[PDB]
RNA sequence: UAAGGUGAUAUGAACCGUUAUAACCGGCGAUUUCCGAAUGGGGAAACCCAGUGUGUUUCGACACACUAUCAUUAACUGAAUCCAUAGGUUAAUGAGGCGAACCGGGGGAACUGAAACAUCUAAGUACCCCGAGGAAAAGAAAUCAACCGAGAUUCCCCCAGUAGCGGCGAGCGAACGGGGAGCAGCCCAGAGCCUGAAUCAGUGUGUGUGUUAGUGGAAGCGUCUGGAAAGGCGCGCGAUACAGGGUGACAGCCCCGUACACAAAAAUGCACAUGCUGUGAGCUCGAUGAGUAGGGCGGGACACGUGGUAUCCUGUCUGAAUAUGGGGGGACCAUCCUCCAAGGCUAAAUACUCCUGACUGACCGAUAGUGAACCAGUACCGUGAGGGAAAGGCGAAAAGAAC
RNA sequence: CGAAGGUGUGCUGUGAGGCAUGCUGGAGGUAUCAGAAGUGCGAAUGCUGACAUAAGUAACGAUAAAGCGGGUGAAAAGCCCGCUCGCCGGAAGACCAAGGGUUCCUGUCCAACGUUAAUCGGGGCAGGGUGAGUCGACCCCUAAGGCGAGGCCGAAAGGCG
């Protein structure tokens, strides 16, 4: 059992790619955004509730965030992490 | 360490001095010895690890009296 | 040529590292005078 | 008293409920590019703190 | 607690434009104001593709001291000092001369 | 308190508000992820792995709280061994860690000087460890002094670089007493009478004065040079305000302020009284801190280096009278004088500033001044302790050069 | 109606120096008399920063080797394609564990880097990319070895177990 605010506070955002777009077009998946201490139950809880879809499996990535430079000082982005909802044929969403 | 129970003696420091006044650095020691003693009251032989004027001190005043001194300053027998 | 540094994580950990440091109390006083002059890294730990 | 204290717990908690609803509905609006006004945000994390507050002054 | 607020007439002591009357249009926190038609530069705005700006020179206020402008009282024509005191129990702003409550 | 605001590089977009829940400042509060004393176990720091209990459960399981060690207590069940101890479980209470300097203790050198060097000095300095407090320690005479007397302890100035110690070499260095800051003495070692007495205070309130946001705050014009006036030339005014800073060149009267007069819903400090939980007064009588003082053997501390060396402490061995008694008065004896150790508490003068507020400097002005006036203990080097920089100024206003 | 400072001229005093002024400079300087010094530099194989000399000299980093035809571009021996030559091939090939931490791909750029230029690159900017019940880590168990409830010892710290 999982509580709605968690459902409602683990999801960030959307992924935005050529990637994303073949991966929906071809196999029926969709890629988020999501926080760290997210994890697949949760995720797959959130989906499910929230967006009204069937979903079987998920996969998860970590993203290590670059190193760049504005002028002379460095610093570090944050490492978000990504994760692939495949959703059961017959379901859509966008 | 080498600290005496009742009394409380506990290695000083001092200095060797030769026949041309030569100092070098020296420790002195307490004579302890580990006894065991009678108590009467609980019936049971103690250990201690006291020095010949503790043990002096015990003979003159008494076990209980000098078990009742340590049980105030907090030691452990 | 073989030179001195021959880098590993774990045995650069085990000897430099925080709870390496807590213990053998002389590296608190190592954290405390790196504290006190305003190290941004006390420790090599990431 | 923002209209919030004279009222109770359960009415407190679904407001909470539809505040963070709303949140995610801005946070999905604004990840894509069609959101225009973003004030909105800064206003319903705000009342979620007032009403979360108001919980635990109740 | 502030002499000069946006909506007030006021003239202008020491400068270039020393004399001349306006009305102001904002107030900033680095205690320069901005007023209408009084301190103008011919400033040169490049075009960007962004909001499809063609450029040009541009007639543009700058920003003026406090302390080189100060109320203007039209009962006498001349300028004046502001103060504060208290009616019914609330601060309110009137002339150093003659003493009379800017309305 | 207020008509302007959503912190800066940093402009923008999107908004709030303008007579009072916009923002801002202060007080009281809540949330306060993880590592880190880290405290549920572990650990390559910001990571891994759990148990118990209570609550939810669309049965996929989720949420919260607790679970380290030590010491002092309380209860229960406890072995060798019968009563009884050891030991084990639970609950309550307190800390454990960090910090710039000051302090008291436990340890403790050398380079140097002596023109070498070992006694000595450097020095009980540097450094290590423990402890506690805004101060700490010490503190009420078994003290000095000299037949006259002072009366706890602490700090300053003289006594004095004198008397003294010292391979009498280098060097070390008092005390008596005087002049000053500051000031209060008590309690147990034990019983009885009066009966809750002065009394320290953590105790509860109000009163007064602050501190933590703040309010009012006087008095000027013309002309000239000039990019711009505060400058010059003239005429006026305020001042319990001509301290200071800014504004287009040097402003008492342009602005912020300043002299001065006021203000607290709420917490908090400081002084007084107040039923206030316990204190224990006052009187009579009695007692007077024993393996201790002293002594022997090998050391140290007192200016004092065993020297004729007086005095304090003990590492070891012994070792009394104890009110008719004992200690001290610089080897020691006699007389005389002074004082009652072997149990404790005690503020004020006195030492210091990581940090707060105000003010000042015949202090410095970017190779100076803190290492760092600037995104500095940063970049960088070394595995690591650690070392450690360089670098400031457009213009009054970016009006930062449309084309 | 032009201060300090900078750069020249003239005059003057036995001297260290002083005075006046042209130009740049664009806001402070300071008479006389006294007082206090971080008070005067050519050296110390003095320190910091800058600039010369040797000098447009050596060198441009394994003697495995390159030639040509087209393409983009302001410009090509070095970027792209194609036809030939040569080299390694128990490697100079392909996977990894250590270690490094975006250096991986695309678009774009040519100020600094590549010991030359460069349209190129591990060089700048922007965007994208790392998907595990079966791999590894996590986890069970221990070796050497560490810590170590209590415990023993130790002037404190602490040492052993
Ligand atoms: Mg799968
Ligand atoms: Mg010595
Ligand atoms: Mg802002
Ligand atoms: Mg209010
Ligand atoms: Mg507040
Ligand atoms: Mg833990
Ligand atoms: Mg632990
Ligand atoms: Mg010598
Ligand atoms: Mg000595
Ligand atoms: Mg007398
Ligand atoms: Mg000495
Ligand atoms: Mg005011
Ligand atoms: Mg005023
Ligand atoms: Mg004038
Ligand atoms: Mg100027
Ligand atoms: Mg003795
Ligand atoms: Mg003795
Ligand atoms: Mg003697
Ligand atoms: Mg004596
Ligand atoms: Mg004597
Ligand atoms: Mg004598
Ligand atoms: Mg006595
Ligand atoms: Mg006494
Ligand atoms: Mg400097
Ligand atoms: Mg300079
Ligand atoms: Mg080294
Ligand atoms: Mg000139
Ligand atoms: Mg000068
Ligand atoms: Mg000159
Ligand atoms: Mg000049
Ligand atoms: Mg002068
Ligand atoms: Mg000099
Ligand atoms: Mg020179
Ligand atoms: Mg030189
Ligand atoms: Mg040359
Ligand atoms: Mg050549
Ligand atoms: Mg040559
Ligand atoms: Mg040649
Ligand atoms: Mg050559
Ligand atoms: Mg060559
Ligand atoms: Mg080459
Ligand atoms: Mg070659
Ligand atoms: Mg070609
Ligand atoms: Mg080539
Ligand atoms: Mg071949
Ligand atoms: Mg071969
Ligand atoms: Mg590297
Ligand atoms: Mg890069
Ligand atoms: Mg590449
Ligand atoms: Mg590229
Ligand atoms: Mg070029
Ligand atoms: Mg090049
Ligand atoms: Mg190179
Ligand atoms: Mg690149
Ligand atoms: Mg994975
Ligand atoms: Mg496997
Ligand atoms: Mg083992
Ligand atoms: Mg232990
Ligand atoms: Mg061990």
């Amino acid at each position: 059992m999982i509580r709605e605010e968690r459902l409602l506070k683990v999801l960030r955002a959307p992924h935005v790619s050529e990637k994303a777009s073949t991966a929906m077009e071809k196999s029926n998946t969709i890629v988020l955004k999501v926080a760290k201490d997210a994890t697949k139950a949760e995720i797959k809880a959130a989906v499910q509730k929230l967006f009204e879809v069937e979903v079987e499996v998920v996969n998860t990535l970590v993203v290590k965030g670059k190193v760049k430079r504005h002028g002379q000082r460095i610093g570090r982005r944050s490492d978000w992490k990504k994760a692939y909802v495949t959703l059961k044929e017959g379901q859509n969403l966008d | 360490s080498r600290v005496c129970q009742v009394t409380g003696k506990r290695p000083v420091t001092g200095n060797n001095r030769s026949h041309a006044l030569n100092a070098t650095k020296r420790r002195f020691l307490p004579n302890l010895h580990s006894h065991r003693f009678w108590v009467e009251s609980e019936k049971r032989f103690v250990t201690l690890r006291v020095s010949a004027k503790g043990m002096r001190v015990i003979d003159k005043k008494g076990i209980d009296t000098v078990l009742a001194e340590l049980r105030a300053r907090g030691e452990k027998y | 040529m073989k030179r001195t540094f021959q880098p590993s994580v774990l045995k650069r950990n085990r000897s430099h590292g925080f709870r390496a440091r807590m213990a053998t109390k002389n590296g608190r006083q190592v954290l405390a005078r790196r504290r006190a002059k305003g190290r941004a890294r006390l420790t090599v730990s990431k | 008293a923002k209209e919030l204290r004279e009222k109770s717990v359960e009415e407190l908690n679904t407001e909470l409920l539809n505040l963070l609803r709303e949140q995610f509905n801005l946070r999905m609006q604004a990840a894509s590019g069609q959101l225009q006004q973003s004030h909105l945000l800064k206003q319903v994390r705000r009342d979620v703190a007032r009403v979360k507050t108001l919980l635990n002054e109740k | 607690a502030a002499k000069i607020r946006r909506d007030d007439e006021v003239i202008v002591l020491t400068g270039k434009d020393k004399g001349k009357r306006g009305k102001v249009k904002n107030v900033l926190s680095s205690g320069k104001v901005i007023v209408e038609g009084i301190n103008l530069v011919k400033k040169h705005q490049k075009p960007v593709p962004a909001l499809n700006q063609p450029g040009g020179i541009v007639e543009k206020e700058a920003a003026i001291q406090v302390s080189n402008v100060a109320i203007f009282n039209a009962a006498t024509g001349k300028a004046d000092r502001v103060g504060f005191r208290f009616e019914d129990g609330k601060k309110v702003r009137f002339f150093k001369s003659n003493s009379e409550t800017i309305k």
